[PDB]
């Protein structure tokens, strides 16, 4: 149903090694299209996917006089955050920016967000209403008050509801067989003996789109939750994903255990049992 | 607010000039612009902190602006070409992608080669027509500045000390006294107007100040007369009953 | 590039004046409207970030990304408005590029005209005699004259606050004592009721 | 300066079958700050034909990358991954498991 | 497409 374009920004200060490091990345759902590196050769916004490859050069030059100026605003930011936190000049500090928009089943604006965090801890984020700010620090308020002055919340609102979605649609159409695709997992189950007396069942899910999935073990119908290990969804390579769940089973009891896969890409939830 | 230093500058071709624009306190973004008579607002160099992110858009290598010694900014033009005679505007910004930019009064720049025509204006107040008071029932004054160069004048009417803003006119354009000629001299007109018996009451001090702009203690001169510096030529008149 | 027609536009007082501007890069987002007087300094007065209808009382800046244009509507146009209006687009990311700008003139309400030419006194400075055209109408034009070495300035509008009054102005003077005020405005067209006293 | 300790994962893309051509991937997620040192290894020698992914972070605020190389496995050679963060006192062991 | 108006804290 919903579709998201988000943007990701990174600025790590580096004392005695010149000007801070900058990394901007764009994402459509879970597909990457634009990336930037103030350390790489070309100094140009890079395409990755075919649907952005098609976009002409007036855009590229426009989004490299833009993202170099994005960097500049993030480079100055690092200094303000040292003044506010009362910190030492020689110190590797990380600032991060992420804005974005969503579009539902139909294709119109759903939700928006724009958020800053520094060193890892939360700083400031726009709420759901896009009318007020979340200031998650004792002295991140001093920034919040200023971000009402120039009606920053209101100006951003118009972007997220404006070109954010207008271009999101464009891209989605620029390559319909790249983004609007949905891939269902290729599921099976393996067996590992940890001893004569202990065993492991492992619910596989190979190459699927997008990320969102809910694997959970079942033991006699009941929600099995004790002897269960499960990893973070891992990116394969060819625009696909993988996730597995592990359960510890006593030597002999296998039939009792049935898997339960969830996804929007399969008719109804899939169940897996041991051979 | 903002202020650009100084007021003006008229210089000989080949001079260097630094231009000061004391910007609004607490502004981390500065833009340099130039525009004059015929031209529109033409961009030069935008700043951020103390780094020059965009330097492209300068007539020559003679052009270099720098802003590093704090917030205040400087623009350097070496060996002044005659082609750079323009009004240089400087505008600050609180954020970078903020709403308004704030322009200071700007600084007009004239690059002549001969200061051979630096003439102060001949300032003469013309007194109302006694016919106008019997007809319109209102008195009209005229301020004329015949023969001055260059196009650098700021006129203002003074009523018994204080500068009045009501009943005034000043044409933005003067006029060349001859058409297409070697270093012509200009003439600009101005009017005042007030109530009828106001003028006829001789207890009123109508003075017309003309802030001219000549040469500073940077260029000495002896060709015909003495040094024609930055001066003020004023024409005065009290009221007249009879 | 950002192109724009520069008129000049001439509008009567009260009427709506309209300024137009276009651009190239479709994906623009920042749109501003600065207003500069007689070589004073630009003062931002309208700005828009999204398509639609924003109003600062009289101003009414309208944007449309479809055709790639932005407008400005000034309802109840006052004579205190004549100045170069100035659209601006944010290029790259940060930097404002400008159009040539559009000169505006708001021809005032000369509600009770009285075309009359007066000479100004031989105020002991020079044998110059100043002839002055006053209270002519907004339909009038002021060319030069015969001897263009004898100077006539352009039209111009003034005020009288605590009176609530309005009129136009023009001047004509010579350095040669051979120039009257009847032959001064030989080019400037006069109505029928042009009060012409000669000293 | 909040620091998180990077959970590591190593795996193969296509079904892990010797003979067919596959890819080895060393996904690192849930760390802070971003100054990480990663390398893939063959028994001990540094495989160098590896391209880094584009530095991105999660909604956790914690960063994540992908280091990968073209490889075909044998039932003899062993592949593994080395990761050194500002949190890990020493590096990090992670051998590829044929069925993991 | 990126964001056009930028703010500093």
């Amino acid at each position: 149903g919903s579709h998201s374009m988000r943007y990701f920004f990174t600025s790590v200060s580096r004392p005695g090694r010149g000007e801070p490091r900058f990394i901007a990345v764009g994402y459509v759902d879970d597909t990457q299209f634009v990336r930037f590196d103030s350390d790489a050769a070309s100094q140009r916004m890079e395409p990755r996917a075919p649907w952005i490859e098609q976009e002409g050069p007036e855009y590229w030059d426009g989004e490299t006089r833009k993202v170099k100026a994005h960097s500049q605003t993030h480079r100055v930011d690092l200094g303000t955050l040292r003044g506010y936190y009362n910190q030492s000049e020689a110190g590797s500090h990380t600032v991060q920016r992420m804005y974005g928009c969503d579009v539902g089943s139909d294709w119109r604006f759903l939700r928006g967000y724009h958020q800053y965090a520094y060193d890892g801890k939360d700083y400031i984020a726009l709420k759901e209403d896009l009318r007020s700010w979340t200031a998650a620090d004792m002295a991140a308020q001093t920034t919040k008050h200023k971000w009402e002055a120039a009606h920053v919340a209101e100006q951003l609102r118009a972007y997220l509801e404006g070109t954010c979605v207008e271009w999101l649609r464009r891209y989605l159409e620029n390559g319909k067989e790249t983004l609007q695709r949905t891939d269902a997992p290729k599921t099976h189950m393996t067996h590992h003996a940890v001893s004569d007396h202990e065993a492991t069942l492992r619910c596989w899910a190979l190459s699927f789109y997008p990320a969102e999935i809910t694997l959970t073990w079942q033991r006699d119908g009941e929600d099995q939750t004790q002897d269960t290990e499960l990893v973070e969804t891992r990116p394969a390579g060819d625009g696909t994903f993988q996730k597995w769940a592990a359960v510890v089973v006593p030597s002999g009891q296998e039939q009792r255990y049935t898997c339960h896969v969830q996804h929007e890409g399969l008719p109804k939830p899939l169940t897996l049992r041991w051979e | 607010g903002v202020s650009q230093s100084p007021s003006n500058k008229v210089t000989e071709k080949g001079k260097d000039v630094e231009l000061r624009c004391d910007p609004i306190s607490g502004h981390t973004a500065l833009y340099w612009y130039r525009q004059s008579l015929g031209q529109g607002l033409e961009f030069l160099i935008y700043f951020q902190g103390n780094s020059a992110p965009d330097k492209s858009g300068l007539p020559s290598d003679r052009f270099s602006a720098e802003r590093t010694g704090g917030s205040v900014s400087t623009l350097t033009i070496q060996r002044t070409q005659q082609e750079d005679s323009a009004v240089y505007l400087c505008a600050s910004s609180l954020d970078l992608g903020a709403d308004e930019q704030f322009f200071g009064p700007g600084t007009r720049l004239t690059v002549l080669e001969d200061l051979k025509n630096v003439f102060p204006p001949e300032v003469a107040v013309f007194e109302p027509s006694e016919a106008e008071i019997s007809h319109t029932q209102k008195a009209t004054l005229v301020c004329l500045a015949t023969g001055f160069y260059p196009d650098h004048v700021e006129l203002s009417w003074w009523v018994n000390g204080k500068e009045v803003h009501s009943g005034v006119c000043t044409d933005p354009q003067p006029l060349k006294e001859q058409p297409a000629l070697n270093d012509s001299r200009y003439a600009l007109s101005s009017r005042l107007r007030v109530s009828a018996t106001f003028w006829q009451n001789p207890r009123n001090h109508f003075r017309c100040q003309v802030q001219f702009y000549g040469l500073s203690e940077n260029d000495e001169w002896t060709q015909d007369r003495a040094k024609p510096v930055t001066q003020i030529v004023s024409a005065e008149a009290w009221g007249r009953a009879d | 590039e950002v192109e724009q027609n520069s008129g000049p536009l001439s509008v009567p007082e009260g009427a709506i004046a309209s300024l137009n501007c276009t651009y190239s890069d479709r994906g623009s987002q920042s749109f501003f409207w600065y207003r500069q007087y007689s070589g004073k300094s630009p003062e931002l007065i309208m700005f828009i970030y999204s398509n639609g209808d924003k109003e600062d009382g009289r101003f009414t800046a309208q944007l449309n990304k479809a055709s790639q244009y932005v407008s400005l509507l000034i309802r109840d146009s006052q004579p205190s408005d004549s100045a170069t209006y100035l659209c601006a687009v944010r290029e790259g990311a940060q930097k404002l590029v400008f159009g040539q700008g559009t000169r505006l003139t708001i021809n005032p309400n000369i509600q009770n005209p009285d075309p009359a030419v007066y000479q100004l006194r031989d105020s002991k400075s020079s044998d110059k005699s100043v002839c002055l055209f006053t209270d002519f109408d907004s339909q009038t034009n002021v060319s030069q004259s015969k001897d263009s070495d004898v100077y006539i300035t352009d039209k111009c509008v003034l005020d009288m606050r605590s009176m609530d009054f309005k009129s136009n102005s023009a001047v004509a003077w010579s350095n040669k004592s051979d120039f009257a005020c009847a032959n001064a405005f030989n080019n400037s067209i006069i109505p029928e009721d042009t009060f012409f006293p000669s000293p | 300066m909040i620091q998180r300790t990077p959970k590591i994962q190593v795996y193969s893309r296509h079904p892990a079958e010797n003979g067919k051509s596959n890819f080895l991937n060393c996904y690192v997620s849930g760390f802070h700050p971003s100054d990480i040192e990663v390398d893939l290894l063959k028994n001990g020698e540094r495989i160098e034909k590896v391209e880094h992914s584009d530095l991105s972070f999660s909604k956790d605020w914690s960063f994540y990358l992908l280091y990968y190389t073209e490889f075909t496995p044998t039932e003899k050679d062993e592949y593994a991954c080395r990761v050194n963060h500002v949190t890990l006192s020493q590096p990090k062991i992670v051998k590829w498991d044929r069925d993991m | 497409l990126l964001l056009d108006r930028l703010n500093q804290l």
